[PDB]
């Protein structure tokens, strides 16, 4: 029997298992190489992953994610009633500890944090399974670096509650280095900065590496930036264009705007492996054609401030290690904004050209190391 | 040279290569690790893989896609319309009755053989390889259905070799999927044990294929292949749009299928919705202006999807039933059934596969990959070069296979030489009495037991330089019959015997006809796909060379006013950002749509003096460092 490694995140989780010298990340029944952390509830059952994403528009109160921004906390924590504001569930106090309200089977029902998360793991844990064929009952889960000792048992807990033997809880940013092998280098410090953006949710951690012995320099946490703006520079640019062209205002139309965004979407996706991309909407407003084209240079600085922000972080990171830029050694690029060849640019053109560790997908990165690891505490 | 496996699939396709430990899926260049088996045409360059499918939707009537699908295929083949109704592109004959794509492609109307657009998508999917492997790409291995023909296999063969690889084998792909299965399993039975029967099934976008193989450690043989090539995720598809074709009628008064756009809109949608309906048992159908101004909004349940796929349904077992029949086995002999294939995630299909075997499923394989990896282990297996740890492995051969020659002296004219059942690659061995040069041919002993309208005759020869002795009767000639690693059935060796002891006396010129291109008709078609290749090459380098230039402005500009303004004087800061804002203006005239030697030149000119200030910031940064040590 193989241990398994998780990566349990806030909205994608993803499992892999070290098997005949590498690493296999697993997919799902659905064929999804992550799947999401998300636990819904219905009149007749539960569902988890996949099938809980698909319908939370229709059932937004009784599907539950991000339950790990609630792992491990008080209910008076000031985070716990900050991000209580932008959820569509309800989180309740008992005794101090939140739990999240749903309805379940035509019943109010109330769960830990760490009983969501136990579900989450059980999934990852059943794909790891019917992909091995035999019962999984070991596995490394990770964490974020700047998680407290209540906040990472709570996680363990979640584990043992799903029915594993947690081998150990491990940070993410170690476990994106050990996928890199930068343990593997000997005696010696070496300084890496682990640049970690995708989801909304960004984290910079400087580690220290000697002996293959990890120390946590700095955590620095930007924890909103990339969606929607992005998208808007795009619309308002494009606006601007319908505006030039036909002499005509597009701004006070609902519908207009929405299937113009939805181009803006596809559009700056294209941008990340393209260095062009083309827009075509049929009778877009009035029963005009719109139909153009954005290099990815004009849609950089269209957003060129949104951009140069993501080196704030690293900035701040710097500074709370007390290392200047020329001290770091190693990069490694985690998370799927780090696709991005602007945030790859900036990146590179701050630190002066370091060569950066990122040809391992950045969304299974993290499990990959889990990975590695389960199977070093294994022999 | 790193051996290459291709699984090439209708509707994506993946690629595998072997090098350091083993095997590796190799990404392409926006990091999926399948690529869109799609082909498309514009009015400057060719939009292959990625590209194609982004380019799908605004472009469709120069778009193909089902490239698998129209290799060999008889313009006028009964079942045509089975394939043609899955196209948007024009279809048209071909000189040798076959059938290809008419596109506009810079600025003219081309026609294009299957053969052809398939060469086209193998050259973009090689040069993604090489991109990955930084190394030579010169042999393929690639995957194919069983229900391919012979012809099929020449044709895709040929297509590898118009993209300037060398096809090492055409192998079956569940075959390809078998061996990955056993190079991988560690605890398979060793000796004078059972071997393990494991029943594979894969279904795809168009195919439903049922291979059952017996594995011992170090090998595998196929006991039974049955197939539906009408069987797919395109049909479920397919039944979805029709569905809502006919909803939309009714309840929005619109027709989408008096319009091919928003038709194409609901085809494309109707694959999400399916999927949400392996996970989810109800899902809601939404399109955002499938027309001018109407915007659908419905639903659909698993159970209803279910009914609409019910005559499809109704065949669901008979590729297990098949299989099993040729393998002579009962269900209950097989040990194992792995599904893979995207389609096998549908649960109806689920239950119906295990209820056919009265097994549980394994998915102990990665269902994506498992084809592709199969492959490029094959390739290497072919390598010269490259060992491979060994593995063993025999496919089946379904039909009976006669060779006929000049009746000459001899007493016959044919013989069976393939029986039906037996195993491929296999060669056999006949001596012929023989009076002069002569003629041979291989054919299907059995036309009845073939696919209807499949000609009887597979190929034909003819053998020259066949000199007798003295003794003026006849002379011996030897034949390597050969049923290839590809299942090709070829003469591989013809020679005279005798010049006590019987010796070799001539060796025999074979001049041999097979639905393989000539040479020279080969070649002109290399020819044709080095400017095409050339000419997007050209398009994509300029592209980066005017976004670099673009890029540059931008950069430049912003870093003048920042880290570089204590580093140049009032004169080359001014006379810089003049040329940045002529050079900016230029990419709205002229510079729109120029040539590579221009957007080279542009930035050369601007380079040329943002060096100079850069390299007053940079020794100034140094000297700070100087200061610090
Ligand atoms: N979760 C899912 N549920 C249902 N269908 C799915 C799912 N995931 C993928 N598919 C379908 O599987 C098909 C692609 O499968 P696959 O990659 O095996 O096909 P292919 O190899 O390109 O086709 P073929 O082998 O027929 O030439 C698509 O039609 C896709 O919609
Ligand atoms: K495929
Ligand atoms: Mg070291
Ligand atoms: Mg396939
Ligand atoms: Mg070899």
């Amino acid at each position: 029997a193989a241990a398994i490694g998780i990566d349990l995140g806030t909205t994608y989780s993803c499992v892999g298992v070290f098997q005949h010298g590498k690493v296999e990340i697993i997919a799902n029944d659905q064929g999804n190489r992550t799947t999401p952390s998300y636990v819904a509830f219905t009149d007749t059952e539960r569902l988890i992953g996949d099938a809980a994403k698909n319908q939370v528009a229709l059932n937004p109160q009784n599907t539950v994610f991000d339950a790990k921004r609630l792992i491990g906390r008080k209910f008076g924590d000031p985070v716990v009633q900050s991000d209580m504001k932008h959820w569509p569930f309800q989180v309740i106090n008992d005794g101090d500890k939140p739990k999240v309200q749903v309805s379940y089977k035509g019943e109010t029902k109330a769960f830990y944090p760490e009983e969501i998360s136990s579900m989450v793991l059980t999934k990852m844990k059943e794909i790891a399974e019917a992909y091995l064929g035999y019962p999984v009952t070991n596995a490394v889960i990770t964490v974020p670096a700047y998680f407290n000792d209540s906040q990472r048992q709570a996680t363990k807990d979640a584990g043992v509650i799903a029915g594993l033997n947690v081998l150990r809880i491990i940070n993410e940013p170690t476990a994106a280095a050990i996928a890199y092998g930068l343990d593997r280098t000997g005696k010696g410090e070496r300084n890496v900065l682990i640049f970690d953006l995708g989801g909304g949710t960004f984290d910079v951690s400087i580690l220290t590496i000697d002996d293959g012995i990890f120390e946590v320099k700095a955590t620095a946490g930007d924890t909103h930036l990339g969606g929607e703006d992005f998208d808007n520079r795009l619309v308002n640019h494009f606006v601007e264009e319908f505006k030039r062209k036909h002499k005509k205002d597009i701004s006070q139309n609902k519908r207009a705007v929405r299937r113009l965004r939805t181009a803006c979407e596809r559009a700056k996706r294209t941008l990340s492996s393209s260095t062009q991309a083309s827009l075509e909407i049929d009778s877009l407003f009035e029963g005009i054609d719109f139909y153009t084209s954005i290099t990815r240079a004009r849609f950089e600085e269209l957003c060129s401030d949104l951009f140069r922000s993501t080196l704030e972080p690293v900035e701040k990171a710097l500074r709370d290690a007390k290392l200047d830029k020329a001290q770091i050694h190693d990069l490694v690029l985690v998370g799927g904004s780090t696709r991005i060849p602007k945030v790859q640019k900036l990146l590179q053109d701050f630190f002066n050209g370091r060569d950066l560790n990122k040809s391992i997908n950045p969304d299974e990165a993290v499990a990959y190391g889990a990975a590695v690891q389960a199977a070093i505490l294994m022999g | 040279s790193t051996p290459f496996g291709l699984d090439l699939g209708n509707n994506n396709s993946v690629l595998a290569v072997a090098r350091n430990r083993g095997i590796d899926i190799v990404v392409n260049e926006v990091s999926n690790r399948s690529t869109p088996s799609v082909v498309g045409f514009g009015p400057k360059n060719r939009y292959l893989g990625e590209t194609g499918k982004n380019k799908q939707t605004s472009n469709i009537k120069n778009t193909v896609a089902n490239l698998k699908r129209i290799i060999g295929l008889d313009y006028h083949h009964p079942d045509f319309e089975q394939e043609s109704k899955h196209f948007t592109s024009k279809l048209v004959e071909l000189d040798d009755k076959k059938t290809g794509a008419e596109v506009r492609f810079a600025g003219e109307k081309h026609v294009f053989s299957a053969t052809q657009l398939a060469a086209m998508f193998i050259d973009k999917v090689k040069d993604t390889v090489k991109q990955d492997t930084k190394a030579n790409i010169t042999d393929v291995c690639i995957a194919v259905p069983p229900w391919y023909t012979e012809e099929q296999r020449y044709n895709i063969a040929d297509a590898a070799r118009i993209a300037g690889l060398n096809p090492v084998r055409i192998v079956n792909d569940v075959t390809a999927a078998g061996v990955s299965y056993g190079i991988f399993k560690t605890d398979l039975p060793e000796g004078e044990e059972k071997p393990r029967i494991v029943a594979f099934v894969d279904i795809g976008h168009s195919s439903y294929t049922c291979s059952i193989m017996a594995f011992k450690k170090g090998q595998l043989k196929v006991l039974g292949t049955a197939c539906d090539k009408h069987f797919g995720g395109r049909d479920f598809d397919l039944a979805i749009t029709e569905h809502f074709a006919d909803e939309f009628k009714t309840k929005y008064k619109i027709d989408i299928r008096e319009n091919p756009k928003a038709y194409n809109r609901i085809l494309t949608a109707a694959e999400k919705l399916k999927k949400v309906l392996s996970a989810n048992t109800n899902a809601p159908f939404s399109v955002e202006s499938v027309m001018n101004d109407v915007d659908v909004s419905s639903q659909l349940s698993r159970e209803e999807l279910e009914e609409l796929v019910k005559p499809l349904l109704e065949r669901v077992t008979e590729p297990v039933t098949k299989a099993l029949a040729q393998a002579k086995l009962s269900a209950e002999e097989v040990d194992f059934v792995e599904i893979i294939g995207g389609t096998t995630r549908i649960p109806t299909l689920k239950q119906s596969i295990s209820e056919a075997f009265g097994k549980p499923l394994s998915t102990t394989l990665n269902q994506d990959e498992a084809i592709a990896k199969g492959a490029a282990f094959i390739c290497a297996i072919h390598s010269p070069t490259l060992r491979v740890r060994p593995f063993k492995f025999e496919d089946i051969h379904p039909y009976s296979v006669s060779y006929s020659w000049d009746k000459q002296v001899e007493d016959e004219d044919h013989m069976e030489v393939f029986p039906a059942g037996s195993s491929f690659p296999s060669t056999k061995l006949i001596t012929l009495n023989r009076t002069g040069d002569f003629s041979m041919a291989a054919s299907y002993t059995d036309i009845t037991q073939l696919p209807p309208n499949t000609p009887e005759q597979i190929a034909n020869w003819e053998i020259t330089g066949v000199q007798l002795p003295e003794g003026q009767d006849s002379v011996p000639v030897k034949l390597k019959l050969r049923c290839d690693p590809s299942g090709l059935h070829t003469i591989e060796e013809a020679y005279t015997i005798e010049d006590t002891k019987t010796v070799k006396k001539d060796d025999l010129t074979i001049v041999a006809h097979t639905f393989g291109l000539d040479a020279k008709k080969l070649n002109e078609l290399i020819e044709k796909e080095n400017e095409m290749l050339a000419q997007d090459k050209l398009v994509a380098e300029t592209e980066d060379r005017k976004n670099t230039l673009e890029e540059y402005i931008y950069t430049l500009r912003g870093k003048l006013e920042e880290e570089y303004a204590p580093f140049a004087s009032d004169a080359e800061k001014t006379k810089l950002q003049g040329m940045l804002n002529k050079a900016e203006e230029w990419l709205y005239d002229e510079g729109f749509d120029s040539i590579k030697a221009k957007y080279i030149a542009k930035y050369e000119e601007l380079a040329s003096l943002g060096n100079i200030i850069r390299g007053r910031y940079l020794a100034k940064e140094e000297e700070k460092k100087q200061a610090i040590r």
